């Protein structure tokens, strides 16, 4: 629809190499940055998409705002293969991310692929989901895989921020059905109502 | 008319250091700032341009890297435009050729705050640096003929030739200005820092010394012994008191290791 | 601390020549000279 | 590297507090008992079971008795021709380095031969043999004078196991801070 | 504005002759420093010595605040306030603080603000003002020799 | 061990980049350094400024732009080819616990050790307060190295234009005494290693200095005996001077 800041948090845990998708979920999230990349660039003229990786490598980045797939793609095979997922510290690097974006009057989005829940405590969530709420943060949360051996342990970081669709607070499920990868967010409201595609 | 023009402490050693490097070619770089009406020209930062074989032509302003960098910089904290560039000439003194000026216009419908400043890097070590402005007409006090530049003062003209021949009749492309420098009280204890870390070096003089202080001090005193005999022949003092005045010092310092 | 006391005298000696130097050369420059 | 990860489970830690009891009483290397207070070897075994030999080490060294170096280890281990040769070598660098910060006063660490025969129960031929053994090892700069019967020595050891000169020494570095702020007061007027 | 800024700092100053405002010391001496044009800033510099006028030892307490500053139009200022204040009869120690900041300090214009403002407090006797001038009027720095010329011609004229 | 020369720009330009990006309620600025550190003597001829933000209250959260180390990377490899990237400075000198953090940032980059600069913008110390630090195996210590100043004609003229022994020391020496002063109370507090390890060697190794006092004055009459010919040697400059401007005194009056 409009321009954007689009920030891809992926997950580099332990559990994020089961068989979700086939042979290596892990780098399954190869074609969800592609996917989703491809969708943005085309949408808009100038958009320009982030990846954050604050799984089990710490809380670093691994390609910050950029036009290009080529050096995107090739980081997340020589990434961290295996760690703990933190959700409380990977969203904080995100929020101070926004601010090194191109145009200033591009909308605040962070999308989040969460594989597996976090050992943390969920007090810590209720604090961070009434900053991005402060500072009209959109908060893109996409929960598969740990649905079956747990409950969704980010409802409480929802219910804070909890807001119309029109501005923040977007919650998404997807069934554990025989779907594609790219076809799981396709369907999901995403890019959905927008300019083109 | 005279026009003091403010540069930072920071752009000097910029400027300096990046027209010091190559000695040939002629390199350029950028600039930041702001303005006091047409009287004052401000300098905070400087930026350094691309290098290319041309010499200062049209054809060596990208505008492609030139966009890109200033981005980022609003970012670092720089929030000021840009006030103009500044030129190298190794070997010559302060003055614009036929191609300085030609590429000078081309900025001119950009930017008309734009200040093409002439700096030499090479004759600016005797610890007066050897710099000057020449800045652009965006009028507002002007139109077409008017007196601007208040606060006369200061040094003259100098330049060489050409520029100093029309300043009033024709100001548009080329007229003479005046190098000014800001400094802040935090700013001169900065450069300050030359004088436990240099104790210790102290000492590494004076360690060696004690090996040969039965050699450094024979080779003073038979020096001296020579320096004497010069003067009984002369019927000499300067070779006599310089030579005595290095033997004063060092008797000190090792006294300063007890 | 005999070698102290000398050194004082050679000090001492350069602050009297100090006393006077320009003195006896001071009228030569009031007085109108050719 | 054990603690950290890779098998913390005390399994291991059982058979390599077995090692580490041998290992110190026979090793001249690092100290005698000094490594053994560092790491919590005896605090995750038990005291008994051939496991008290090792508290045995510090009585003998600090007090000296002849009968508790026979005690301290029986037949079962000494009949290894190792500790043969380190009997005499356990004990005399603790003897040795007790003396030096008994006669350390201001500028003296210089010790005697018969100060050293009392402690050690041995002759003059004795004392010059396993002290120089121990310098050369690199523990001590010092020497030994056989003639005027004077034994230098210099400071090597770190000497550690602090808290006791902890509180002395930082009065002696208000000493210095006197001294040098007195001098450079004066330097300041002349 | 600084195009108007120039004539409003001339202006109040004429005003504050004599005794003066003592609020308007310190609201001047402040907004000089926070004031990034250079007309105004110089022009307060002069106001500030119209404000103390014949105060002798009672405008101890902003000459000490304008020469302890290292701004170079502040401490051109600086030299003003001392000739005004101590204008007519002058004490021993006025002078004495104008010769320490015409040489320490290595602005040519500061400088030359406080060999000029010795013809104000000599304009008791005319008679002694050329002994000082003279030993003045041969150093370097044209800058100085042109104040030391005027020294002459604001007392002795 | 190796030694590390700094010259002014990179100083200056360290300490101007505080009071430019406006950095209050006691944060840090981060920037990196360019040179070469495979010789012996570490020279740092260029530097710059990034955005660095970190919580005071978590450690574990920090963030850096890795668009600027490419962004600089192109700029000087298209104005001078011999600058490469030795590693970073921060903006004071007590050092952080985020130090082994940032060091994983650049170990991609830097080809070599990377080279941990510490420069205090506020100035409070005595004579230069830029420290240089070297991380090396221990998990990681941090080896400190003596900074100096860059002697050549492309930086100090230009501190020259804008400026214009032992008493020194002494006040220098005061630094480092109550540095260990405040370090020993502030450890009782805290109870009732490798510093009680050196610091029992500084008193072995002045009251030891008294026994070598005898052999001092060998040298020490010496530098009397220098200064007594030197002494000596001062007349005839004077006395000749005497003569000389008696001579003047002749002519002035025969003129």
């Amino acid at each position: 629809m409009v321009l954007e800041a689009t920030v891809l948090v992926i997950d580099n845990s332990e559990y994020s190499r089961n068989g979700d998708f086939p042979r290596t979920r892990f780098e399954a999230q190869i074609d969800s940055v592609e996917f989703i990349f491809q969708a943005k660039r085309n949408s808009n003229p100038e958009n320009t998409v982030g990846l954050i990786s604050g799984a089990g490598a710490n809380p670093r980045v691994l390609s910050t705002f950029t036009a290009e797939f080529g050096k995107i793609l090739a980081g997340l095979h020589d990434t961290q293969i295996e760690g703990k997922l933190h959700m409380a510290t990977a969203l904080q690097i995100a929020q101070l991310t926004l601010k090194h974006r191109q145009n200033k009057v591009q909308h605040q989005r962070i999308v989040a692929f969460v594989c597996s829940p976090i050992s943390d405590s969920r007090d810590e969530l209720i604090r961070l989901a009434k900053t991005l709420k402060k500072n009209n943060v959109a908060v893109d949360i996409i929960n598969f895989g740990e649905i079956e051996q747990n409950t969704e342990l980010l409802d409480e970081f929802i219910a804070a921020v909890n807001n119309p669709q029109e501005e923040t607070s977007h919650l998404l499920t997807v069934t554990p059905g025989p779907r594609l990868l790219y076809e799981n967010i396709a369907s999901s409201p995403i890019i959905l109502e927008e300019g083109s595609s | 008319t005279k026009e003091t023009v403010y540069i930072s402490s920071i752009a000097l050693l910029k400027m300096l250091k990046h027209g010091r490097a190559g000695v040939p070619m002629e390199v350029m770089g950028l600039m930041l700032g702001e303005f006091v009406d047409d009287y004052t020209v401000n300098v905070v930062d400087v930026f350094a341009m691309p290098q290319s074989g041309t010499g200062v032509s049209v054809e060596a302003v990208d505008d492609v890297f030139q966009a890109k960098m200033m981005d980022m910089l609003k970012q670092t904290g720089r929030d000021q435009m840009v006030v103009g560039w500044y030129h190298s000439h190794p070997g010559f003194g302060c003055w614009l050729s036929s191609v300085d000026v030609n590429t000078q216009k081309s900025f001119e419908q950009l930017n008309s705050r734009a200040v093409a400043v002439v700096v030499d890097p090479i004759q600016s070590v005797k610890g007066k640096v050897v710099i000057d402005a020449f800045r652009l007409i965006d009028t507002g006090a002007l139109i077409n003929n008017l007196e601007p530049r208040q606060t006369t003062s200061n040094t003259g003209l100098l330049n060489k030739a050409n520029i100093q021949a029309l300043i009033h009749g024709l100001n548009r492309h080329y007229y003479s200005l005046n190098i000014d420098y800001h400094k802040t009280a935090k700013e001169t204890k900065m450069l300050m820092n030359l004088h436990y870390e240099e104790k210790e070096e102290s000492n590494l003089a004076a360690t060696k010394s004690m090996v040969k202080i039965a050699e450094q001090y024979s080779k003073r005193i038979e020096e001296e012994k020579e320096l004497t005999e010069e003067e009984l022949k002369t019927r000499p003092k300067k070779h006599l008191s310089e030579t005595a005045d290095e033997t004063l010092e060092n008797n000190i310092v090792s006294v300063l290791t007890a | 601390q005999v070698f102290d006391e000398r050194i004082k005298f050679a000090n001492q000696l350069h602050d009297e020549y100090l006393v006077s130097m320009r003195y006896p050369e001071d009228k030569k420059t009031q007085q109108n000279e050719k | 590297t054990l603690e950290p990860s890779t098998s913390i489970t005390l399994a291991e830690r059982q058979q390599l507090a077995y090692d580490l009891s041998i290992s110190a009483l026979l090793g001249d290397k690092i100290y005698n008992f000094g490594e053994l207070l560092h790491h919590p070897i005896m605090e995750t075994i038990v005291n008994d079971s051939n496991y008290d030999w090792l508290f045995q080490l510090l009585n003998a060294l600090t007090v000296g008795d002849f009968d508790k170096f026979d005690s301290l280890i029986k037949v079962q281990i000494s009949k290894i021709p190792i500790l043969a040769q380190h009997e005499s070598f356990l004990r005399q660098k603790i003897c040795l380095m007790t003396l030096i910060e008994t006669v350390f006063v201001k500028n003296i660490r210089m010790l005697s031969f018969e100060d050293i025969s009392k402690a050690t129960h041995l002759p003059k031929d004795n004392v010059e043999h396993l002290v120089m053994r121990a310098i050369s090892l690199g523990l001590l700069k010092g020497s030994i004078d056989q003639v005027n019967e004077l034994v230098t020595i210099s400071w090597v050891q770190p000497r550690i196991i602090s808290g006791d000169q902890i509180t002395k020494m930082k009065d002696r570095l208000v000493e210095w801070n006197d001294q040098v702020e007195k001098l450079g007061k004066k330097m300041e007027a002349r | 504005s600084a195009t108007s800024g120039e004539a409003a700092a001339l202006g109040m100053g004429l005003c504050m002759l004599g005794t003066g405002k003592p609020e308007a010391i310190h609201d001047m001496f402040t907004y000089s420093q926070e004031t990034q044009h250079g007309n105004i800033t110089r022009g307060l510099a002069v106001g500030l010595a119209l404000i103390n006028y014949g105060r002798q030892e009672l405008a101890d307490d902003l000459i000490t605040k304008m020469l302890a500053s290292d701004e170079s139009l502040l401490r051109y200022g600086g030299a003003f306030t001392i000739a005004l204040a101590y204008a007519g009869t002058g004490n021993n120690s006025a002078v004495k603080r104008l010769l320490h900041v015409a040489v320490s300090d290595s602005n040519d214009d500061v400088r030359r603000a406080a060999v000029i403002a010795l013809g104000f407090v000599l304009l008791r006797d005319y008679t002694t003002v050329p002994r000082i001038v003279q030993l003045l009027s041969k150093s370097h720095n044209a800058h100085v020799r042109c104040g030391t010329a005027f020294a002459l011609g604001i007392a002795c004229a | 061990h190796e030694k590390v020369t700094i010259a002014p720009l990179v100083l200056l330009s360290a300490l101007d980049h505080y009071e430019r990006t406006q950095t209050k309620e006691n944060k840090r600025c981060v920037g990196v350094i360019l040179g070469d550190a495979n010789s012996s003597t570490i020279r740092v001829t260029n530097s710059f400024a990034l955005p660095f933000e970190e919580d005071e209250k978590n450690s574990d959260v920090w963030f850096l732009d890795h668009n600027y180390i490419e962004n600089m990377n192109e700029m000087c490899k298209k104005i001078n080819a011999k600058e490469k990237l030795i590693g970073w400075y921060h903006s004071g000198p007590k050092l952080r616990a985020s130090d082994l953090k940032i060091n994983e940032l650049f170990k991609k980059y830097t080809q070599n050790n990377p080279l941990l600069l510490i420069v205090d913008v506020k100035q409070q110390g005595v004579g230069l307060p830029t420290d240089a630090y070297v991380a090396i195996e221990q998990e990681k210590t941090f080896l400190h190295l003596p900074c100096t100043i860059e002697a050549e004609e492309a930086e100090e003229i230009g501190v020259e234009h804008l400026l214009r022994i032992r008493l020194t020391n002494q006040l220098k020496s005061l630094k480092g005494l109550q540095s260990k002063l405040k370090d020993v109370v502030e450890y009782l507090d805290k109870v009732i290693h490798t510093i009680l390890g050196k610091l029992q060697d500084v008193f072995n190794l002045n009251n030891l200095q008294k026994a070598l006092t005898v052999k001092t004055n060998d040298e020490l009459m010496v530098i009397y005996i220098s200064n007594l010919v030197r002494s000596i040697i001062a007349f005839d400059d004077l006395i000749e001077n005497k003569i000389q401007n008696k001579k003047i005194q002749e002519q002035r009056v025969k003129d």
